RNA sequence: GGUAACGGAGAAUAAGGGUUCGACUCCGGAGAGGGAGCCUUAGAAACGGCUACCACGUCCAAGGAAGGCAGCAGGCGCGAAACUUAUCCACUGUUGUAUGAGAUAGUGACUAAAAAUAUAGUUGAAUACAAAUGAUUCUUCGAGGAGAGGGCAAGUCUGGUGCCAGCAGCCGCGGUAAUUCCAGCUCUCCUAGUGUAUCUCGUUAUUGCUGCGGUUAAAAAGCUCGUAGUUGGAUCUAGGUUUACCUUGAAUAAAUCAGAGUGCUCAAUACAAGCGCUUGCU
RNA sequence: UACCUGAUUGAUUCUGUCAGCGCGAUAUGCUCAAGUAAAAGAUUAAGCCAUGCAUGCGAUUCAUUGAAAUUGCGUAC
């Protein structure tokens, strides 16, 4: 049992703080290496440059080949995957284009099918692949 | 510099956004009193919690609590003056039984219509809109606009309102030349 | 199978066709009041 | 057109008294400040030069609408206790005509780089 | 040692107990590219003061001479990320002509309140202002974003495609008869807003003091001794010296939060105002 | 308003998390009748800055009311 006692009151801090960091919250929060880690460092979204456009294979039970695209991020240099949404929204995307690129909606972890990929594309040619897809907007 | 300037919301959601119950209830409160959205009916609910809650807080403490008389007679006080509390239940243990309606009711969009200066509560709203009443001497043009006990009756037609005596409107006018 | 060249097949694929035309719908208040007033929804089946 | 002078204050350390102006135009437009000072000043049986109204709004919908007004004892008074816009509004004084700021800035800076009775040529 | 650390007043969330944050208008501290040294002074280790070195610039007729926007406005870089090289001391203040302090107008879907699409624009006046603008009084003419299997409100309607293209936060849809993709038509939610990404709080009794769990789901040390720590039996006036603790006061900036009053036309706000009759009272 | 719902199984009850759901901050997509208040280069680069402004006003008046200059005061707010 804990302790109970009228003057226990450290005891039960420093316990409650030694546990703190058992919990996968808590030390995601605080472990200190999340911004060198995380390749967004803390950020919502990034900028960077398509290096190449890449096929994943879907995941078990399904079968399917996602348009995902390799892009170096301008801020860091570091490289991701990035999923291209929408159908045939592929061909929007050029080699050596700044796109902007944004978290899949997971906080840093794979969606659906796709394996591997926690970004998606938001922007391309500094226009929106929504707006694309839609035909609001063209290609510049 | 300048300090922040101080704001407050007036509208809470409600937790779960789809639950058929609670629509049918709040496009029913639509329904009746004609209202705009449902920001119209959660800024009512939200104005009714306060007034509970406060009262439900009061009523925790003693009878004769100087903070509970203070309090319960000021709350009472402006419940009776807006004319959503009865001026004979002079309690909060009664003032914790109001509902939306009440202060719906006495809302001016309403009481243009149920005092006959409109057919429709529609109609009541475009004519505060375009307006045509005024309120103790004063054009009000807000279909919120709460009517106090006092002013509920001194709301007529505008003096300068085409059906208050005054220019005929551009329709007329037109007509006319 | 899907061959990364295949990317946008079934949109171009797809027949086109063109929209129709309808009264501006009441806005505000009077979409509200023609919605308490006709008050499943969509049921064709 | 009804005048109403409210909370009247003598200010004798000033040579002036203080009141609340409200005017009632219904249907007609806000009441041109010469309209009002003239009613003003009949009503305290004074010149119509030694009145000063200012500050006025109107409410909506017409009929109401408030200002402030300051009854002066004398000419002297006013053109000595009173801020120089005001006196150019209602005429009294005469604006005089100056540059802006920024040339006039520009030139004490440019004068700074100036000494002696240059200075005054500089510019 | 680390801090993606200026402290506080406070902010977000919010049964209660809390968790997280707080560069930022008020208070205190620190700095003026990095250090160091000093003159003047009541007050400075001042930088819109000086002196040097370091880094980086500017003008030279090459002998020399200079610079410090983390002030306002602008520019370049950096980035996911942020406004006009505009008008004035009329307002609050500075000892009061001077005040990029301060006040105005510009850009402004940060945001908060109130509201039109059914039963706005436009013309000249007044007003306002330091001049304006805009509102306020008069007068001329005169609807979009997500969705439609469940969670979760709403189609087993039609056409295309056949595990492809794609959708899908999760569970899952698609293999030639798809209510889930791409479209048309219809509906649903909210609505001048509505979606997406990251993060905080609730949800969460999944950090548990209130208040978790440890036979088998994660979790009792192999066992014992033992210092610090924590916790320690009953017992002193019932009847007929110290502490700890509790009660009540004192000392305890505003703004914010709660809250009293008060038809800014309501509200968010604001701190006003309401009466006679004029020389006014509260 | 002291609240939950979907997902491990042929089906069941649990542990347990993931997801949904409400608010707020920042960025951003699409879209925006008129108005009223109003934040706004903090986050990274206390990085670098073209150009304008941001600190000036009793004694001494042989200039033309008061210039110039010497004083004094302020520029430590």
């Amino acid at each position: 049992g804990k302790p109970k006692g009228l003057c226990t009151a450290r005891k039960l801090k420093t316990h409650r703080q030694e546990q703190r960091w058992n919990d996968k919250r808590y030390k995601k929060a605080h472990i200190g290496t999340r911004w060198k880690s995380n390749p967004f460092g803390g950020a919502s979204h990034a900028k960077g440059i398509v290096l190449e456009k890449i096929g994943v294979e879907a995941k078990q039970p399904n079968s399917a080949i996602r348009k995902c695209v390799r892009v170096q991020l301008i801020k860091n240099g570091k490289k991701i995957t990035a999923f291209v949404p929408n159908d045939g929204c592929l061909n929007f995307v050029e080699e050596n284009d700044e796109v902007l690129v944004s978290g899949f909606g997971r906080s840093g972890h794979a969606v659906g099918d796709i394996p591997g990929v926690r970004f998606k594309i938001v922007k391309v040619a500094n226009t929106s692949l929504i707006a694309l897809f839609k035909g609001k907007k063209e290609r510049p | 510099a300048r300090l922040k300037t101080v704001q407050s919301k007036v509208t809470k959601s409600p937790r779960r956004p789809f639950e058929k119950e609670r629509l049918d209830q709040e496009l029913k409160l639509i329904g009746t009193f004609g209202l705009k959205n449902k920001r119209e009916v959660w800024r009512v609910k939200y104005t009714l919690a306060k007034v509970r809650k406060a009262a439900r807080e009061l009523l925790t403490l003693e009878d004769k609590d100087p903070k509970r008389l203070f309090e319960g007679n000021a709350l009472l006080r402006r419940l009776v003056k807006i004319g959503v509390l009865d001026e004979t239940k002079m309690k909060l243990d009664y003032v914790l039984g109001l509902k939306v309606e009440d202060f719906l009711e006495r809302r001016l969009q309403t009481q243009v219509f149920k005092l006959g200066l409109a057919k429709s509560i529609h109609h009541a709203r475009i004519l505060i809109k375009q307006h045509h009443i005024r309120v103790r001497r004063q054009v009000v043009d807000v279909p919120s606009f709460i009517v106090r006990l006092d002013s509920q009756k001194h709301i007529d037609f505008s003096l300068q309102s085409p059906y208050g005596g005054g220019r005929p409107g551009r329709v007329k006018r037109r007509t006319l030349r | 199978h899907g061959s990364l060249a295949r990317a946008g097949k079934v949109r171009a694929q797809t027949p086109k066709v063109d929209k129709q035309d309808k009264k501006k719908k009441k806005r505000g208040r009077a979409f509200r009041r023609v919605q308490y007033t006709r008050r499943g929804p969509n049921s064709n089946s | 057109v009804t005048i109403r002078t409210r909370k009247v204050l003598t200010n004798k350390l000033l040579y002036r008294k203080q009141m609340v102006v409200e005017v009632i135009h219904p249907g007609r437009p806000t009441v041109p400040k010469a309209d009002i000072r003239e009613k003003i000043a009949k009503l305290y049986k004074t010149t119509p030069d030694t009145v000063i109204p200012f500050g006025f709004e109107s409410k909506i919908g017409g009929g109401k609408s408030k200002g402030f007004a300051l009854v002066y004892d004398t000419i002297d008074f006013a053109k000595k206790f009173e801020p120089k816009y005001r006196l150019v509004r209602m005429g009294l004084a005469t604006k005089v005509e100056k540059p802006g700021r920024k040339q006039r800035k520009e030139r004490k800076n440019r004068q700074k780089k100036v000494r002696g009775t240059a200075k005054a040529k500089v510019s």
